[PDB]
């Protein structure tokens, strides 16, 4: 019955600061310490530093000395990680874990958090443009049919994408999202069977909460020229 | 600073047998107390790390007996029995023997092996919409193959094009065990509409021949 719940999604301005919360339930929160571990996309684990819930020492890797700043509520159970000056480089996931005090110093990190992801950008709301990706023009041969949606130029994440309003979930693939020049872009197939389309109507639904946009594109069939 | 080095960066394994992940300290982890201070974690995505095995060979609690690890000095082995669905997820190792800093190795993810197959591949012009916007982006779908390594190549009138392509993986599925890939090439609408032909082509262990589509402008 250990549990550490982090805090949720932040989404920051580059050279700004972000305050990150681990809440600790099932133990004595005072027996233990709270590292600090960075997740960058597709990297190993980097330790920032732990603090002590027993007496509030902090130690800080080099690395990251003046950039975080570790506190805790002794009160609440809750330990705190602080990030000023954020650049783009910080974007990651960050974790909480605790380590008891009781069972030597090598023992190891025995619970973590589930992760704070902090996305670090200079760039502004933008809703996506959405294009519906109809089959080359001709004539579909095959017994099935794919087609597709184009969702390009976001900030920030995330959108949704579905087909015919969720009605249509099998064959589909949405593709993670890709940055580039500090906007998104996600694409998503879905395939039927050719008795299906163009027969039936299919539409890709897009929304973007953070420009409250949503967007239906039907895929239709394209022309001869 | 130990560094720690981990092997595959994805394993294939098929249900039930048993996968071996390696890990590899820069310096040994055998303490001066005798003990060697190596663990074990499992992450799966979106969930906190669990701790399955400290201190080379000790399950956490917890933790069923079709885990264990082995090793001494810098290199070590973690075993799992009879490979099930909920065991999917990236497994690393971390050393504590020499702190700070605690350092961590890069993961092991498992792959559930299946029956090898070719991509399905999909090519589209860009949309109308796209085009009156002032731009053009081709999309390429490379969808249900296995395994997971694939190359894809596009050609503008026969030509290799590297630049303006920019490409994504789903994550292994949970239905087929498949893989899917989508790459786009952008390019300005004034560039795509002075040429011809445009081709995407994928190579896959499935054959020594690539899977090419293509179209023209010009016609259907």
């Amino acid at each position: 019955e250990v549990q550490l719940q982090e805090s949720g999604p932040e989404l920051v301005k580059t050279g700004a600061s972000v305050k990150i919360s681990c809440k600790a339930s099932g133990y004595s929160f005072s027996n233990y310490y709270i590292h600090w571990v960075k997740q960058s996309h597709g990297k190993s684990l980097e330790w920032i530093g732990f603090i002590s819930c027993y007496n509030g020492a902090t130690f800080y890797n080099q690395k990251f000395k003046g950039k975080a700043t570790f506190t805790v509520d002794n009160s609440s159970s809750t330990a705190y990680m602080k990030f000023n000056s954020l650049t783009f480089e910080d974007s990651a996931v960050y974790y909480c874990a605790r380590l008891p005090i009781q069972f030597g110093n090598f023992y190891p990190m025995d619970y973590w958090g589930q992760g704070t992801t902090v996305t670090v950008s200079s760039a502004k709301t933008t809703a996506p443009s959405v294009y519906p990706l109809a089959p080359v023009c001709g004539d579909t041969t095959g017994s099935s049919v794919t087609l597709g949606c184009l969702v390009k130029g976001y900030f920030p994440e995330p959108v949704t994408l579905t087909w015919n309003s969720g009605s249509l979930s099998s064959g589909v693939h949405t593709f993670p999202a890709v940055l580039q020049s500090d906007l998104y872009t996600l694409s998503s197939s879905v395939t039927v069977t050719s008795s299906t389309w163009p027969s039936q109507s299919i539409t890709c639904n897009v929304a973007h909460p953070a420009s409250s946009t949503k967007v239906d594109k039907k895929i239709e069939p394209r022309g001869p020229t | 600073q130990v560094v720690m080095t981990q092997s595959p960066l994805s394993l294939p394994v098929s249900l039930g047998d048993q996968a071996s992940i390696s890990c590899r300290s820069s310096q040994s982890l055998l303490h001066s107390n005798g003990n060697t201070y190596l663990h074990w974690y499992l992450q799966k995505p979106g969930q906190s790390p669990k701790l399955l095995i400290y201190k080379v060979s000790n399950r956490f609690s917890g933790v069923p007996d079709r885990f264990s690890g082995s090793g001494s000095g810098t290199d070590f082995t973690l075993k799992i029995s009879r490979v099930e669905a909920e065991d999917l997820g990236v497994y690393f190792c971390s050393q504590s023997t020499h702190i700070p800093p605690w350092t961590f190795g890069g993961g092991t993810k498992l792959d559930i092996k299946r029956a090898d197959a070719a991509p399905t591949v999909s090519i589209f012009p860009p949309s109308s919409e796209q085009l009156t916007s002032g731009g053009a982006s081709v999309v390429c779908f490379l969808n249900n193959f296995y395994p997971k390594d694939i190359n894809v190549k596009w050609k503008i009138d026969g030509s290799e094009r590297q630049n303006g392509v920019l490409n994504s993986w789903t994550d292994q599925d949970s239905k087929d065990s498949t893989y899917s890939m989508s790459s786009t090439l952008t390019l300005t609408k004034d560039e795509y509409e002075r040429h011809n032909s445009y081709t995407c082509e994928a190579t896959h262990k499935t054959s020594t021949s690539p899977i090419v589509k293509s179209f023209n402008r010009n016609e259907c």
